[PDB]
RNA sequence: UAACUUCGGGAUAAGGAUUGGCUCUAAGGGCUGGCAGCCGACUUAGAACUGGUGCGGACCAGGGGAAUCCGACUGUUUAAU
RNA sequence: CACGGGUGACGGGGAAUCAGGGUUCGAUUCCGGAGAGGGAGCCUGAGAAACGGCUACCACAUCCAAGGAAGGCAGCAGGCGCGCAAAUUACCCACUCCCGACCCGGGGAGGUAGUGACGAAAAAUAACAAUACAGGACUCUUUCGAGGCCCUGUAAUUGGAAUGAGUCCACUUUAAAUCCUUUAACGAGGAUCCAUUGGAGGGCAAGUCUGGUGCCAGCAGCCGCGGUAAUUCCAGCUCCAAUAGCGUAUAUUAAAGUUGCUGCAGUUAAAAAGCUCGUAGUUGGAUCUUGGGAGCGGCCGUCCCCUGCUCGGCGCCGGCCCGAAGCGUUUACUUUGAAAAAAUUAGAGUGUUCAAAGCAGGCCGCCUGGAUACCGCAGCUAGGAAUAAUGGAAUAGGACCGCGGUUCUAUUUUGUUGGUUUUCGGAACUGAGGCCAUGAUUAAGAGGGACGGCCGGGGGCAUUCGUAUUGCGCCGCUAGAGGUGAAAUUCUUGGACCGGCGCAAGACGGACCAGAGCGAAAGCAUUUGCCAAGAAUGUUUUCAUUAAUCAAGAACGAAAGUCGGAGGUUCGAAGACGAUCAGAUACCGUCGUAGUUCCGACCAUAAACGAUGCCGACUGGCGAUGCGGCGGCGUUAUUCCCAUGACCCGCCGGGCAGCUUCCGGGAAACCAAAGUCUUUGGGUUCCGGGGGGAGUAUGGUUGCAAAGCUGAAACUUAAAGGAAUUGA
RNA sequence: AAGACGGUCGAACUUGACUAUCUAGAGGAAGUAAAAGUCGUAACAAGGUUUCCGUAGGUGAACCUGCGGAAGGAUCAUUA
């Protein structure tokens, strides 16, 4: 089930057995990852770089056309974002809730969810410090989190 | 969450044998499960089975006979010396003629009677009869 | 058992200690409150001086006067009520003499129809009370 | 360093020790060209010796504790009972 | 789980109880510690903070001429005291050892006796024969009755035999004795040379026997007996149990699966925190070496191989075979080895006359024994590599393979002295290379995040509408209106109630509204707008174990209640009056305060309920309903057909429930979970241990208060209780 | 040799503080147990006002009432 919810959902993507590349796909590895390069400079997280590639350009899985995965391609080039995207989107959401909660103090549900969201930040933050992608002294401050979007 | 795949596999086989079915589908697969049923195979308690290979933890379909009374797992995997083995089989086997305790040793996963035959202790996994 | 890990011996052991204190018989033997409430102090017998001879009513279904004696212990000075057991044996006990008292059977619990006595007389004036009943010995005068 | 408490107080609560003279030691800074030179000003701590146990030697300078009644408190009042 | 406290705490080898696990005890003869009335300080000595050494002070206490002197039994006896509770002021160094200058002396160490029902072993209190009888198998016999070849038992009947309890000559024993053993002489008929202790209603073996008492005396661990026919009291007779022993009190063990690791319980019997978050703790998905051959035997069962880089020996022709030394992810686990005091326990041998014991003994000088196993955990050692941990190369700052140098530098080397550079070696630093199949497992019916279209009385803020209620103003007509079971209090010609038109105020959001929805729960229902959040579904998107449950701690938590403000329509604790009543400080009626409403702060409890922890897996159907998605005849809108809506027919995933069932379970009621449990082990949290006292006293902590959280004991009592059945 | 300055170890006494156990106490307020006491009838049936939980007020006493819950209810159901 969900980490901070009682729902038990089963909807998920189902990857096919055949991990080859289809014959009708003519893009080779080199010009796919320059297609990935220019999409990073437009400004896009790796989550939707792979989305706008499998519905307009036909590449089912970048890891099957190339040998690498999208976020691994980017940092191997130098275009990776400074903090991980999934930690980035939690901080962005907790800032919005914290701002909305600030303007009306009677929103108890907003206060309850803010506890939940900032709990998931700390759970994820200490994971990235064990795998050493954040500095060991990196901390989440509620006041300064607004500056970094 | 799922914690011991072997505990789920044997509980699934025991329910379907208890209700009289002919085949069981074991959802997660591992070397421990495949090696455990081959021990049950050699003694005629189950028929021959088949593991389905998706590129994840595979599935297994196991042919059943009517000979299995109960298969089980012991949690946690205690360590057992040759001195303790007679006491363990005194507790969790029906009689002294049939029934087996499967326990992993450095020589491999293998049941109790012959684990004594090559003089090796090990860690208890489960029992069947 | 509920928790079944290999490294949970401290959890299991420290849970026995807490839950053994809710056992009534464990609670009284391993606390000093029960021992200090015992008039005997933890002994099987005790000697005391007779203060007075008293008789109590028995209880609702029964109807008889239970011949008892109020005795004051020597080691403590505590005053308890003992029950002269047998039939007519109360004559052999007079005021101001030394008797040997023992428990009445149920480890400090009241027994039978006599309300609230824990003790019984076995010897008066250093001569066995059963011997006086049988006539084998007489009061030392 | 207590009861109690409006947690601010009570409180210098209550109760103890020390305090002289002399000879030393250590620490605490500027200016000029992790060093060197030249300048300093007052304090604090420690030690040895020493006096007929005497030292806040004159002056200055809270007796204390446990309770009751009344008024919360600071303030004012019958110049001449 | 520090620190502090308690211990009826000297530690251990061990003891009792025991299926397997455990629980309790260890002052007590062996090892180790400590101490000599309490403290402190020393002398001598190799060794002492010694006490059968000294010096002080404290307590106690002895002699005294009153000036002084002397003391330390938790050594052996013995005495007082304390108590429920424990032996002689005996003999001896003969054994075992120890001390000394020592073959010679000494030892209350130690030995030997005395007391000794702590406890352990053996074991008398009769045996036999004959008569009388009674039964049994036998025969004859219809039975009866009789024959006894055959018994079997019984009988204060008769009868001769056998012994030791005891008295006691001696020997033996012993340092001297005693005891045991041997052996003369006495020593058994009611062999009086006399067996007790508890019971006889049930549990629990064994009298409805007789006399006495009359709910008295008494018995009874529990249930209970006893009130004039007592199987239970008091007695007699008889019977039962164990037997030189049996009863009672107390501690403790098993029984107790009533402390549950093995192995309990939590819907209703005692019980799951109101809800979520959450750190310690505990527990954590799949994934990397298979297989082949030699040999023997009846496809089959056992033996073997699939790490390399200085010194010698199967040696042979600088190479090859082996032995030795050093080097090489780390553990957990498992098997082996060593090292582990005896005594005790298990156990081998041996006729202590058997046995408990003992370590002795056996054979005609000799022959032999004085074994062995176990001794956790921790530490050491050598093999195995399944399971479980753990590390490698991802800004390559990675392996290897050799070449280019720098610095320091062992040392070989120039017949013998000296100075320099080499090279040869060693160590460190630094260039250019080649080479690796060059180096990142997968993508969980685990999770997080993104994205898309929806969905919902979810949340907050503002806004809007609706009648109704109360009040007021005016108009109309009238004498009652309200209330109740019936009435009264109450309002009413000064015009109530009723009809009409308006105005104001504050509440509230009917019908639609459902075993429908959303939310962590408490909860949420007029319209519209704004702001932030969310589940499920869809996904060939992304990260790649980031997870689950969670002491301490944190956020929310109906109603009531508390504090400040604002407002106060209705209702309405308190109160007032009218009824009823035996009373009525109530139920009924009229009035009515705090409150009920809002804003900002506290409080933290509810039958906060599904009286039912969370996560995960598996095990029957059927018809529905809500959301999302997918597919299909056909109707119906837009119309102008596509496509979206509304119906209809199915499929998938979560969700609220329902019907049925010999799935299975349960004491049952009942439950598709309350199943997959004596065929007992998926992970983890909280929590119960007969009923009361009692959620009480006290202490602590939180709060303005009300109160919340944590939380005993003395004492009392054989039941309290759950589901179902038959009656009333 | 006695003796003396100083130092050190330091018994012991005096005082004070803290802490553990035990114990007296006018009066007050509970609990348990006897019992043919006085007053009522609160709960068990729709117990004669359905019962119970939380909270607040009140009353000789059991209890009553207000607000919000629960069925462990006396309704598993009430019709377009
Ligand atoms: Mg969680
Ligand atoms: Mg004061
Ligand atoms: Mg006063
Ligand atoms: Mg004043
Ligand atoms: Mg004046
Ligand atoms: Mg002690
Ligand atoms: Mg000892
Ligand atoms: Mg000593
Ligand atoms: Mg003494
Ligand atoms: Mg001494
Ligand atoms: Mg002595
Ligand atoms: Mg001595
Ligand atoms: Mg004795
Ligand atoms: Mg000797
Ligand atoms: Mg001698
Ligand atoms: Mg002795
Ligand atoms: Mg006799
Ligand atoms: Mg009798
Ligand atoms: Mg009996
Ligand atoms: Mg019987
Ligand atoms: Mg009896
Ligand atoms: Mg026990
Ligand atoms: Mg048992
Ligand atoms: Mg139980
Ligand atoms: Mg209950
Ligand atoms: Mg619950
Ligand atoms: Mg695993
Ligand atoms: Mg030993
Ligand atoms: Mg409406
Ligand atoms: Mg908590
Ligand atoms: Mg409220
Ligand atoms: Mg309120
Ligand atoms: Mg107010
Ligand atoms: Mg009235
Ligand atoms: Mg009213
Ligand atoms: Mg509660
Ligand atoms: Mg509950
Ligand atoms: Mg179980
Ligand atoms: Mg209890
Ligand atoms: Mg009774
Ligand atoms: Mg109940
Ligand atoms: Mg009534
Ligand atoms: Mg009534
Ligand atoms: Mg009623
Ligand atoms: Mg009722
Ligand atoms: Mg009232």
């Amino acid at each position: 089930g969900r980490m901070h919810a009682p729902g038990k959902g089963l909807s998920q993507s189902a990857l096919p057995y055949r991990r080859s590349v289809p014959t009708w796909l003519k893009l080779t590895s080199d010009d796919v990852k320059e297609q990935i390069y220019k999409l990073a400079k437009k400004g896009l997280t790796p989550s939707q770089i792979g989305v706008i590639l499998r519905d307009s350009h036909g590449v089912a899985q970048v890891r099957f056309v190339t040998g690498n995965k999208i976020l691994r391609i980017l940092k191997s080039k130098g275009l990776a974002p400074d903090l991980p995207e999934d930690l980035y989107h939690l901080i962005k959401k907790a800032v919005a809730v914290r701002k909305h909660l600030e303007r009306n103090r009677k929103d108890k549900d907003a206060k309850f969810r803010l506890i939940l969201i900032e709990s998931r930040i700390h759970r994820l933050a200490r994971y990235y410090k064990t795998k050493r992608v954040l500095p060991p002294n990196w901390k989440y401050e509620s006041s300064t989190a607004s500056a970094l979007v | 969450v799922r914690m011991n795949v072997l505990a789920d596999a044997l509980k699934s086989i025991n329910n379907a044998e208890k209700r009289g079915k002919r085949q069981v589908l074991i959802r997660p697969c591992s070397k421990v499960i495949v090696r455990f049923l081959t021990v049950m195979m050699k003694h005629g308690y189950i028929g021959e089975f088949e593991i389905i290979d998706d590129h994840r933890a595979g599935k297994i379909v196991v042919n059943l006979t009517g000979r299995l009374n109960k298969c089980g797992v012991i949690s946690p995997r205690f360590d057992v010396q040759l001195k303790d083995l007679e006491k363990w089989q005194n507790n969790l086997l029906p009689s002294r003629q049939f029934g087996f305790i499967v326990l992993t040793t450095s020589a491999g996963i293998m049941d109790h009677e012959e684990a004594r035959r090559k003089h090796t202790g090990g860690k208890i996994l489960g029992f069947f009869f | 058992g509920k928790c079944r890990g290999l490294r949970t011996a401290r959890k299991l052991r420290s849970h026995r200690r807490d839950q053994k204190w809710h056992d009534k018989q464990y609670k009284k033997a391993h606390l000093g409150t029960a021992l200090k409430a015992n008039p005997f102090g933890g002994a099987s017998h005790a000697k005391g001086i007779v203060l007075e001879k008293v008789g109590v009513e028995a209880k609702q279904p029964n109807s008889a006067i239970r011949k008892c004696v109020r005795v004051q212990l020597i080691k403590n000075g505590k005053k308890i009520t003992a029950f002269v057991p047998n039939d007519g044996c109360l004559n052999f006990i007079e005021e101001n003499d030394e008797v040997l008292v023992a428990g009445f059977g149920r480890k400090g619990h009241a027994v039978g129809d006599i309300p609230g006595v824990r003790f019984k007389v076995v010897k008066v004036a250093n001569v066995s009370l059963l011997a006086l009943y049988k006539g084998k010995k007489e009061r030392p005068r």
